[PDB]
């Protein structure tokens, strides 16, 4: 097991023990499991990160500005936002995505992710 | 010893020498082509579908020289040019 | 033997294949594409 | 008549291998696959009832 | 010995000849998926728990499904779901039933199997390669024109490669058949080479070989299914 | 000398030759698509089933040209064209 | 001449270049497997069983084509085909 | 015998030399090629369109020395220098 | 023209072959190999004790291909099959 | 028989020889260069001409090579060398 | 002729292609290790001490695997099997 | 009674074309891996020109020296073939 | 006919093969270790110094083989073993 940290610029999300993590960085996925080695990437611009517990289902989450940090003791990573897939609701989820801003469109896709309907 | 006798043992070896370059070159080539398709769907999922145009194009390509290798093998073994 | 010749049961397997075929695209697949889309 | 009896022995080791290792985990991904499809019917019928 | 070909219950008819061997193998496997098609027909369980062959049937339905939509629309070409569904079953079947023990001696010293699967014959394997091919060329006619399907896959992806493109076009139905072919010919030989042996240690390379032959079946019908499934497809677009 | 003693030797030595490209493409070709599916599953090890059916399609794909290398030995070695 | 003499001498030299194609194609799979496998336990140690399911099904498939060759070898120099 | 049996046989195993190490050479450079463009379309989706431009040189150049030892079939088995 | 000379000839050079091709697989797939182990030491200086293990499990797979073609090496020169 | 027959399928063997190893050796580098320029133009488009001025010499290089060895075989087909 | 001229020519032939592949193997699986070395002190100055370890073993098994087949090849070239 | 000098002529020629073949693989092959560095190189630091051009050209004047040497012996081969008779 | 003539003709080709073998160690093995030190070079221009020591090892070793293979091409062509 391995310490993730979700971490946003203002406050920090959520911090504790978990058994994989998978996300989407800018080279592409990425699953990262106890004793990876370290690494230093950027998550897409539509990134998801998929928290897999012992015990508790998946906590999925729509990730703005991302960044992911693999060191020898914990997993980090960084948002400019985030949300939880509890506190996502998917009607805004759609108007939010098909816009023209990029950073609107990429949000709505962001948050679709983690709802699961893609 | 008859001309055709040894025309033949040497059409034989040329054969094997051509499909057996052949055969080399398309298993590096399809190795090499199915390995970077690889790479692209584990990293990039949804590229699965996108990815598949260039691929068969390479190995389009690929696969041409060996099956044409092929055919003169046969033109070597089944028609052998020169045979008295 | 060259066993590389075409026979004449080239046919004949292509007619029992077609027979395998007409079995699973009329009395098989259907059921559970159906079986499926109910689920 | 030998290699029927080679090949009656390998078959043999073939069937012992098979449900050694091959039957149960093949036999196991068939219970689960009918255990999530009676769940699913199982909650259909809870939501009609509900 | 090993005597490679050597078809038995050869019997000629119509002036042609047939290799009673490979109908026979062929005819066998057709009543087995027969048997399983009518076993699932019988007991589907639309809402009941469902049995070991309904799950094994929409298991490969699943998967073949899935296959298409993948690289075609599903619904743009349906006939392909059942087409490729028994073409796995029918090859992986032709090769399972090679596992059992029916290779004897004849007194000669060479190995004889009461069943050889019929991919080992020139004829079967050339007979599926040659059915998909037809049947995908006649499906590239109707989703693209008498006229623009030759001109279309002559053309290519790149038309300044019309050359190439011909030669990929016969490579993809021989491609199909002698890839299967070596690969269940070689087994026929491997078997047969093993009988060399005297039991007492023929008993295991026979058996390492016939399990990896297991594979290897299993195997290249999913190859055959999923490359009919993509010839399909290239031959269906714009 | 026999002929066919000369035709058969020339289409072993053919055969020889057929194989030993066959088995080096085929090994080649599996070691690289095999080396694609590794690094694809340790880089995201949950992706493994999604990376076998790409997979498979590459390993057809090279074994083909080996296998149907094998074919064409056995017609250099058990019908040997040419032969007298 | 005993035309058995060059018969064998051919049957010879071909399973010599059969077992010196298959020892190419399982050196080299096996060594790139190898490497895939090193690289992705070094990435991912906690990966190290998962990734073993794929390692030796590659190696599987190398395998078996050199055992194949081996078989064919034998076939060579022990049954020569057309031998006489 | 007569020499034009040997200058046959000769000219048929240099035949075979020359296009299967052409094979060799255009099916592992194409498929070395295709690998780079199948990479770069995964890597830059809008690339794929112009990723051709230099792809096909490369793969123009390889095919070319390709065809150039095709071409030597002509000269070699067809009409074969210093038949005599 | 002894039929055992053309024999002991032709074994010399399947015996030739075998190495000369066991050489190659098992050099490169251990260079390989140890490209592999090399770099993850590189990256991960303490991965060094849980990289021996995959490693040595290649080395065998390679080695093991190149002993066994030893074998069938010292089966050709010394107890050469179909000499008479 | 002819001595000349001996030299001119020596000379084509040895031709073949030459050709194929130019094959082999030009496609191989044409490919490796041409798959390291479709992945820098990949990696950044602007690049395309500021990479042709390398690319050009690297494949310069690897033309040469395989042009010389034409050279040479044009020198032993038909000005074969101790033709007496 | 003398039989011990067909043999020992046989066995010359055999060595070279000992040798041959031996030099094909130890440079080519040489050049990966050190390219893997090379890389890793790049990127690891302080690396060194700890690389050579690792690298050696790499060499360590090339080098047998050429070494052992230039023993073997002065077998063939010093001490004929076979050799009446 | 074939001359002796044929024979000799002839394993002269096979051997010469061996020595070209191997020698044109290897100058072909180090050439392209060369240059794949260089041009990799080049396309991520352009400022590197200059100074990726020392350790190339070394690898370069390695890899064809091989080549030329099999070119010298390839003319002792053919026009001062060993033990020529 | 002269034993001596099938005994230079065989050391002769053998010779061709230990410096076609040589030569393609060498050419793999330096385009590699030179392809690392290239790349080192562009990652980091600091190491211009560093990495030529490793760098020249890995060329001995490859080299060395090379040499080695030359050396004894002498001695098959120049001072034939087993030469009557």
């Amino acid at each position: 097991d391995l310490n993730v940290e979700i971490v946003a610029v203002e406050r920090e999300l959520w911090s504790g023990p978990a058994t994989f993590v998978f996300t989407r960085t800018t080279a592409g996925e990425i699953g990262i499991l106890p004793r990876h080695i370290p690494l230093v990437a950027q998550l897409v611009d539509d990134a998801m990160v998929r928290v897999e517990r012992e015990g508790e289902d998946d906590l999925r989450i729509a990730v703005d500005g991302g960044f992911l940090s693999v060191t020898e003791e914990t997993v980090r990573i960084l948002v400019e936002n985030a949300q939880f897939e509890s506190e996502i609701d998917a009607d805004a989820a759609k108007e939010d995505a098909a816009s023209d801003d990029e950073r609107t469109a990429a949000w709505g896709r962001a948050r679709l992710r983690a709802l699961g309907q893609i | 010893l008859d001309p055709n006798a040894i025309i033949t043992a040497g059409a034989l070896i040329g054969g094997g020498l051509i499909m057996g370059g052949g055969a080399i070159g398309a298993g590096i080539g399809d190795g090499i082509a199915g390995n970077a398709l690889i790479s692209g769907i584990a990293r990039q999922p949804e590229a699965q579908g996108r990815l598949f145009t260039p691929f068969f194009i390479t190995v389009g390509l690929v696969e041409a020289a060996y099956f044409i290798n092929l055919a003169f093998m046969a033109l070597f073994v089944f028609a052998t040019p020169g045979l008295q | 033997s060259n066993f590389l010749i075409p026979n004449g049961t080239f046919f004949a397997v292509l007619i029992i294949f077609l027979i395998v075929l007409g079995v699973i695209s009329k009395w098989v697949v259907p059921p559970i594409s159906k079986v499926l889309a109910e689920r | 008549m030998s290699i029927f009896i080679g090949q009656l022995i390998g078959f043999a080791v073939i069937a012992f291998i098979i449900v050694k290792w091959v039957v149960p985990p093949v036999r196991t991904l068939m219970r689960n696959q009918q255990e999530a499809v009676r769940a699913a019917l199982a909650e259909s019928a809870e939501a009609a009832k509900k | 010995a090993i005597h490679v070909g050597h078809h038995t219950l050869v019997f000629e008819l119509f002036g042609m000849t047939f290799n009673g061997d490979t109908i026979l193998a062929t005819a066998v496997t057709a009543v087995i998926v027969i048997a399983l098609a009518f076993y699932l027909r019988a007991k589907v369980t639309s809402t009941g728990v469902p049995s070991g062959v309904q799950l094994f049937w929409e298991a490969l339905t699943i998967q073949m499904r899935q296959q298409i939509e993948g690289s075609i629309g599903m619904k743009i070409a349906p006939f392909v779901l059942p087409l490729s569904v028994t073409i796995f079953v029918f090859i992986l079947i032709s090769n399972w039933l090679a596992v059992l023990p029916l290779q004897y001696g004849g007194a000669d010293g060479a190995a004889a199997e009461l069943y050889k699967a019929p991919a080992s014959d020139i004829n079967f394997v050339l007979a599926l390669a040659l059915f998909v091919f037809v049947c995908y060329h006649a499906a590239g006619i109707w989703r693209r024109g008498i006229v623009g399907h030759p001109i279309k896959v002559v053309k290519g992806h790149v038309a300044f490669l019309a050359p190439i493109n011909i030669v990929e076009e016969l490579a993809k139905p021989i491609s199909l058949a002698l890839r299967l072919f070596g690969n269940i010919f070689a087994g026929g030989i491997l078997v047969a080479l093993i009988a060399m042996f005297p039991w007492y240690i023929q008993w295991f390379p026979n058996a390492v070989w016939k399990t990896f032959d297991l594979f290897v079946g299993l195997i290249q019908a999913f190859i055959f299914s999923l490359l009919t499934i993509l010839y399909f497809s290239q031959s269906m677009e714009l």
